[PDB]
């Protein structure tokens, strides 16, 4: 018998643990280190174990 | 090739209107007379030719989304243009 | 206070000669819907962008 599910078509890993990759761009006119600081500031809300 | 019944006044939705979600059921984005997109629970199992032969949720007169299921989330006021693919 | 102002870049923007146009049809799509998107994009980039 058949049943429909909902799974991912691309599962990638990084150093032996699974992950998902982003492709970020800095703001127009701002430094790349400023964008790196402003994107490592966002990581202060991810669940315990990520 | 024995015939096993007709369904009088049936509904046929394409694959572009019927996509599925995390729970295992089927969804279909319809629009209203208020021109808002609405997600109702469609029930499709059989594929004839290509169109799904549905039994639940959709009646005659509804309009399902067939281009732009990525640009449009349920709750957005849209404008309607007829389709370019079958 | 003139070197503090300007943004920092890793490499300058270059007229390389190529441009990437990666597409993603909605999930559950076959190959011919992607080809209908692709060949229409192709005839737009060749017919009006000669």
């Amino acid at each position: 018998t058949g049943k429909w599910e909902y799974g991912s078509p691309k599962l990638e890993r990084y150093n032996g643990v699974p992950a998902m990759e982003i492709l970020g761009e800095p703001a127009p006119g701002l430094s790349s280190g400023d964008a790196m600081a402003a994107v490592e500031e966002i990581v202060k809300q991810l669940p315990k174990g990520v | 090739q024995l015939q096993e019944g007709v369904k009088q006044k049936a509904i046929l939705a394409p694959q572009q209107g019927v996509t599925r979600d995390l729970k295992g059921q089927a969804t279909a984005l319809v629009v209203n007379a208020q021109n808002k997109v609405e997600l109702r629970v469609i029930k499709a199992d059989r594929v004839i030719g290509d169109k799904w032969l549905v039994t639940e949720g959709l009646n005659a007169g509804d309009k399902i989304i067939t281009e732009g299921l990525q640009f449009v989330q349920p709750g957005v006021e849209v404008k309607t243009v007829p389709a370019k693919n079958v | 206070w003139m070197f503090t102002r300007i943004p920092t870049a890793f490499l300058p923007d270059e007229d390389q000669g190529v441009l990437f146009a990666q597409v993603q049809t909605p999930p559950g799509s076959s190959a011919e819907r992607t080809q209908v998107v692709v060949d229409s994009m192709r005839e737009y980039l060749l017919e009006k962008e000669s």
